[PDB]
């Protein structure tokens, strides 16, 4: 008995103390493929979702260096890279072909 | 009240990871959603509040 | 335009995300209910000494 | 006296093993705070692979 | 702070739980040392036959 009640001595402020460090949305999980359950806040769509997710400040980063408004939603930033390359590859065909004009 | 649907909803939905029945998954600190649904306001309350 | 840029900016940096409140609000819930399940094992360990 | 003595031990021992799964799975490095992003992309990261 | 007390009152309640079993095993421990005048035997296999 005194062993058993040793375990459980201040087992409301063990439990309090590593409840205080866990992330709440961490355990979010949702399933896209029925199978995988994955927190919501690790999902592609939901880096720019909110100022305190993990991966805000990198791809904050990241749109404006490819020049992509911040209201634009995620899943745009893929097309609008493939069609900053068609561009480059646009420009570079238009400066051949003046360069050979001239 | 809303608040306080809105809150009870959200933290039910936080220890429900949808996850399968395991029969054997451990709660977070041991509570289960019946643990919060008792926190609601009284049933005349919460169709009050949705009305 | 230069003006409505920059009142845009001050606008989405303003972007008043409430999750730290709302965080504690939802820690707050979990850990009242929490207590309420401690508060009932408490009672029942207060029966067993009275054995 | 034996029977009610045993009875309270075990009372004691299922919550303190109920405590000690509660510890283990709050521990889950996963479910604790803002570790600052990992500076590598994760492979389930297929976005940023792509 | 509401957990804190309740965490006291089942540090204390735990602890009565620990003084109550030894204070009953006490009942049940039998005196060795002839000398202790005090601890008259409660139990009829105590002995005293």
């Amino acid at each position: 008995i005194i062993q058993e009640s040793q375990r459980l001595q201040d087992s409301i402020q063990k439990e309090v103390k590593h409840f205080s460090a866990i992330c709440l949305p961490a355990l979010l999980k949702v399933s896209t493929d029925g199978f995988n359950l994955l927190p919501s806040r690790e999902l592609s769509i939901n880096r720019m979702s909110n100022t305190h997710a993990p991966y805000y400040g990198i791809f904050k980063g990241i749109y404006e260096s490819v020049r992509l408004p911040l209201y634009k939603a995620p899943e745009s930033v893929l097309s609008h890279v493939a069609d900053m390359k068609k561009q480059l590859f646009f420009l570079r065909s238009q400066l051949s072909s003046r360069s050979e004009a001239i | 009240g809303l608040q306080q649907c809105m809150l009870v909803s959200e933290c039910s939905r936080l220890l429900t990871a949808d996850s399968v029945p395991p029969s054997d998954s451990t709660s977070i600190l041991g509570l289960d959603k019946q643990d919060l649904l008792d926190l609601l306001p009284p049933n005349m309350l919460v169709l009050w509040v949705r009305d | 335009q230069e003006q409505i840029q920059t009142a845009e900016r001050e606008i989405v940096g303003q972007d008043l995300n409430c999750e730290r409140a709302q965080d504690l609000c939802r820690r707050s819930l979990l850990l009242r209910a929490f207590n309420k399940k401690r508060e009932e094992e408490c009672e029942a360990l207060c029966q067993s000494n009275k054995k | 006296v034996y029977r009610e003595l045993g009875s309270i031990v075990q009372e004691l021992k299922e919550s303190g093993d109920k405590l000690e799964e509660r510890l283990t799975m709050l521990s889950d490095v996963n479910l604790l705070s803002a570790s600052k992003p990992r500076s590598n992309i994760d492979s389930k990261d297929l976005t940023s692979h792509r | 702070h509401l957990l804190r007390v309740t965490n006291k009152k089942l540090n204390h309640e735990l602890q009565s739980i620990v003084n109550g079993v030894q204070t009953l095993m006490s009942f049940f421990s039998t005196p060795e040392t002839a000398c202790e005048l005090s601890s008259q035997p409660i139990f009829l296999s105590q002995l005293l036959l």
